């Protein structure tokens, strides 16, 4: 298996053992397995990450200022910010998605898609 | 309260205590100044500048000092300001608005004067 | 006297050093060796 | 009536003091959790800076952010502060470290633009007359990954528009900008030290060594490299964010 | 100024003031040090310490209990002295500069023994 760590600038978010990573960067959606090559990559503004772990339910995050690295023994994915499915409040996303503000409109987005509504 | 009334006695016992908590605090005042003081410790110094400036008043035979004619005010009425003031009520006001002046007419008309709204 | 006043204020007239090496740089690490 | 005043400054001198013993173990208990903040924020500080020089080991260091400015004029100094003022020397330290850093910037043919985090800073040049560009208050306690993305977004963008401008002139930007970025700010090294240090953001000296799969980048390592370094400089400005909120407390 | 001329009172009053309004400070100086009082308290007391030791002086009668020969300082360069001092031309020299010294010569060669420059 391979370990996820969703680690934020002022705290380490989240850290465990999963099953497939799936996110989507600048140049498209990927899927990590458990020996994917080492990779770099950004993810994009309005990214979300999605966990898929051994016997429990899959893991949403919407993610701010993503960026994902896989080392072939951990997946470690570097966020400004980001906000768990459950945390994630419906009505504020709607309301600050489609905001002429780009880092909002984009936040907003990655929680939408995140919830599951996209 | 037997004599005075219950809401006379109430208004100046609690126009006691605030005085007497702000004549404590001057000290620290003086000394680490007011935003040492915590959030209802400000709170209370403002109403305790604020009564203790109500509490004066321009007098008939002080006219002779000042040039200002004296002032009288009911009862009924001091009770009535000196309740709302315990209560934060003229807490907008500026103070210099509630000195040497009678009742709450006086002090509309003055904070008034002063560029603010009773 | 308030004319007179506004007239006068109209012309009235009014009144070490730090050790480079001191200085700690942000570095950029670089497996590489230098060129 | 000598004995009723100095009753009543003993009862003032007992007040003080109380009130100076409840800040001091709030004080305490505050280091504790700047300390705490401080551990938190390390573990990123540290994958991004793998990160980032795995990053330059496979792109060409010929960012902008990375090369020094020719015949530079202007150094943009950012210089943090306190907000509240009862710190005993910690705003005046780090104040005497400025000014020794605008004195060493002088003797180097540079001009500094000043930036300022905290009200004792702004207090301080204030009276000095000294022009602040920019100030950000109302957060030294307790800084927030987001105070610090605002100031690093600034001092690099004021870098950036550096980069085109002629002498005095602004260039094509219409912005005249800055040849390096500094930080002032206070270090703490230990409970017993805190240290007033000038450190240079930017621009980043390359440090090179021999050697320690080779990784797979994409889009394109240096696209990667020029959407990191900006990343960098805000982590690092956090940093020294939440060191100053330590030494502060 | 009637006796000794404009520029001596003059400068014998700043003195003055400047020597009181450290005076007053002492009080929050003795709690908090010089670190809580205002930019201009904090200039105020730094030219006030510098004052009153350049005030003290080497005296010829002093030399029984020091072995240090006193010093004569003619009243134009004291007057010429302390209005450099209240002006502030000699903050930058180390408190200890103006220690049991003479004129400005003496300040000069203490100053340049401690390492300032003058």
């Amino acid at each position: 298996d391979l370990n996820v760590e969703i680690v934020a600038v002022e705290r380490e978010l989240w850290s465990g053992p999963a099953t497939f990573v799936f996110t989507r960067t600048t140049a498209g959606e990927i899927g990590i397995l458990p020996r994917h090559i080492p990779l770099v990559a950004q993810l994009v503004d309005d990214a979300m990450v999605r966990v898929e772990r051994e016997g429990e339910d899959d893991l949403r995050i919407a993610v701010d200022g993503g960026f994902l690295s896989v080392t072939e023994e951990t997946v470690r994915i570097l966020v400004e910010n980001a906000q768990f499915e459950s945390e994630i409040d419906a009505d504020a996303a709607k309301e600050d998605a489609a905001s002429d503000d780009e880092r909002t409109a984009a936040w907003g987005r990655a929680r939408l898609r995140a919830l599951g509504q996209i | 309260p037997a004599i005075v009334g219950d809401e006379h006695y109430r208004v100046a016992q609690e126009v006691i205590r605030i005085l007497q908590r702000y004549k404590d605090l001057q000290d620290i005042i003086a000394i680490l100044g007011i935003d040492e003081l915590s959030e209802e410790d400000k709170q209370l110094v403002n109403r305790a500048r604020r009564i203790e400036r109500f509490l004066s008043q321009n007098m008939m035979a002080a006219e002779q000092f000042t040039g200002q004619p004296g002032s009288t005010v009911p009862l009924k009425e001091t009770i009535e300001a000196f309740d709302k003031l315990t209560k934060g009520e003229f807490d907008h006001l500026p103070e210099q608005a509630f000195f040497l002046i009678g009742g709450l007419d006086d002090l509309a008309k003055k904070a008034e004067s002063l560029g603010a709204k009773l | 006297l308030v004319s007179v006043i506004n007239e006068f204020k109209k012309g009235f007239q009014a009144s070490e050093a730090l050790d480079p090496e001191d200085l700690e740089k942000e570095s950029v690490k670089v497996r590489k060796p230098a060129p | 009536a000598t004995l009723r005043e100095l009753r009543g400054r003993i009862r003032s001198a007992g007040s003080i003091k109380k009130i100076t013993k409840a800040q001091e173990l709030i004080a305490t208990s505050r280091i504790a959790k700047a300390q705490a903040r401080v551990e938190a924020a390390r573990p990123y500080a540290a994958e991004i800076t793998n990160m980032l020089t795995e990053l330059a080991g496979a792109s060409a260091l010929d960012h902008p952010l990375l090369v020094e400015r020719k015949q530079p004029k202007r150094a943009g100094v950012l210089v943090v502060s306190s907000d509240r003022g009862l710190c005993g020397a910690y705003n005046a330290n780090v104040l005497r470290r400025a000014e020794e850093l605008f004195s060493l910037l002088r003797d180097e043919g540079k001009d500094p633009v000043l930036y300022v985090v905290g009200r004792k800073a702004l207090g301080y040049f204030s009276f000095r007359q000294r022009t602040v560009v920019e100030s950000w208050t109302g957060f030294s306690e307790r800084p927030t990954y987001e105070n610090a993305r605002e100031i690093a977004d600034t001092l690099v963008n004021a870098f950036m528009a550096g980069a085109d401008d002629e002498g005095d002139d602004a260039g094509a930007d219409g912005i005249l900008g800055v040849d390096e970025l500094h930080i002032v700010f206070t270090e703490f090294r230990s409970m017993l030290s805190q240290t007033a240090v000038a450190r240079r953001a930017a621009p980043m000296e390359v440090e090179y060594v021999g050697e320690v799969t080779l990784y797979s980048f994409e889009p394109d390592p240096e696209t990667l490299f020029d959407a990191l370094l900006p990343r960098y400089i805000a982590t690092r400005v956090y940093a020294a964010l939440l060191e100053a909120a330590a030494s502060e407390s």
